[PDB]
C-alpha cells in the first residue's frame, strides 16, 4: 500500500497570504499519477490538479503544482476567501488507490467585524451563502442519526 | 455537460446488504473507466471499487473483496455497488466518479453522493421486552431531543453569519 501524507492536517490563513500544501508518499511514483482535489464544506470532492501541474477546468491561475519522487506540492499564490476548502491529495499508479488525510484551510479571525470590513461586498456575499450548505450537511447528519435511534424502538414495536 | 447522480442509499443492518445506482449523462459512458469513492464520518476519502470502461476489468482494496460487487448497463447508462456483509466500517457518504485518462487514475467529475447508514440493532434486545407503552414514550422523547440539537445548529450559523451581515451593512 503507498501511503500518502499530508502537511499541515489544518491550517488557518488571511485572503492575500500564500498558501503552501505538502503531499508525502512512501515509494516514488511518476509525476503523472499524482492529483489533487477540493472540497467546499457541503459540497462533493472536485478535481483540482492532475498530474501534478496542470490545472482541471475552470480552476482559477493562482493555483499551480509542482514536485517528483516522493514530494509534492499545491500552492495558492495569494488565498482568497472563497479558497476556504479541505484539500486532498490522491496517488493513481498501483491498487489500492489511497488518497491524503486532508488539509482543512480556513480564515484566520473569519468572523471578526473588524478583519471583514475591508472586503469587497461581493466577497462578502459568496462567504455568507457558503455557509448555507455547511449547516445544511449538519442538520442532514443529525436527522440521520435520529433515523438510526428511532430504528429498534420501531422495530420493538412491531414486534408484539 | 457531465452529470452524475447517485441513488440507494439509506439505513442498513450489520450484516445486511445494499445496491447504490449512479445514473450518468452528458458523455459517452462506455468510453470511460468508473468508480465508487467513499467519504467517512471523519471526512477520510475511501475508494472502494473500479470497473474499467468495457467492464472487464475490476478492482477493490482488501477491506471490501467478496463483500461488494461494482458494475455497469451499457444500455441504461448505469454504473452499480452492490454492498454486502455490511460492517460499521460502511457508514459513509458514497460518490460514483470518472476517470478521464486510464493512464493517469484522476478523477474528473464525481457525483452528489449517497449516505448509507449502518444501523445497529442491539437495542432490541432489551427493547423487546418493553411494553409498547413504555416503547412510545421513549420514541416520543427522541423528537424533542433532535429537535434541540437542530436549533442549536440553526444558532451557531447565525452567529457566523451576523458579523458578515454587519460588515455588507456598513457599505
Amino acid at each position: 500500500q503507498i501511503v500518502v501524507t499530508q502537511r499541515p492536517t489544518t491550517m488557518a490563513a488571511s485572503p492575500g497570504d500564500k498558501i503552501i500544501i505538502t503531499c508525502s508518499v512512501s515509494s516514488i511514483i511518476s509525476s503523472n499519477y499524482l492529483h489533487w482535489y477540493s472540497q467546499k464544506p457541503g459540497f462533493s470532492p472536485k478535481l483540482l490538479i492532475y498530474r501534478t501541474s496542470n490545472l482541471a477546468s475552470g480552476v482559477p491561475p493562482r493555483f499551480s503544482g509542482s514536485g517528483s519522487g516522493t514530494s509534492y506540492s499545491l500552492t495558492i499564490g495569494t488565498m482568497e476567501a472563497e479558497d476556504v476548502a479541505t484539500y486532498y491529495c490522491q496517488q493513481g499508479s498501483d491498487i489500492p488507490l489511497t488518497f491524503g488525510d486532508g488539509t482543512k484551510l480556513d480564515l484566520k479571525r473569519g468572523s471578526d467585524y473588524e478583519f471583514l470590513k475591508s472586503w469587497t461586498v461581493e466577497d462578502l456575499q459568496k462567504r455568507l451563502l457558503a455557509l448555507d450548505p455547511m449547516m445544511e450537511q449538519e442538520i442532514e447528519e443529525i436527522r440521520q442519526k435520529y433515523q438510526c435511534k428511532r430504528q429498534p424502538i420501531l422495530d420493538a414495536i412491531e414486534a408484539k | 455537460d457531465v452529470k452524475l447522480v447517485e441513488s440507494g442509499g439509506g439505513l442498513v443492518k450489520p450484516g445486511g446488504s445494499l445496491k447504490l445506482s449512479c445514473a450518468a449523462s452528458g458523455f459517452t459512458f462506455s468510453s470511460y473507466t468508473m468508480s465508487w469513492v467513499r467519504q467517512t464520518p471523519e471526512k477520510r476519502l475511501e475508494w472502494v471499487a473500479t470497473i474499467s470502461s468495457g467492464g472487464s476489468y475490476t478492482y477493490y482494496p482488501d477491506s471490501v473483496k467478496g463483500r461488494f460487487t461494482i458494475s455497469r448497463d451499457k444500455a441504461k447508462n448505469t454504473l452499480y455497488l452492490q454492498m454486502g456483509s455490511l460492517k460499521s466500517e460502511d457508514t459513509a457518504m458514497y460518490y460514483c466518479t470518472r476517470i478521464g485518462y486510464d493512464e493517469d487514475y484522476a478523477m474528473d467529475h464525481w457525483g452528489q453522493g449517497t449516505s448509507v447508514t449502518v444501523c445497529s440493532g442491539s437495542d432490541y434486545e432489551f427493547l423487546k421486552s418493553w411494553t409498547v407503552e413504555d416503547l412510545q414514550k421513549r420514541l416520543l422523547a427522541l423528537d424533542p431531543m433532535m429537535e434541540q440539537e437542530i436549533e442549536e445548529i440553526r444558532q451557531k450559523y447565525q452567529s457566523k453569519r451576523q458579523p458578515i451581515l454587519d460588515a455588507i451593512e456598513a457599505k
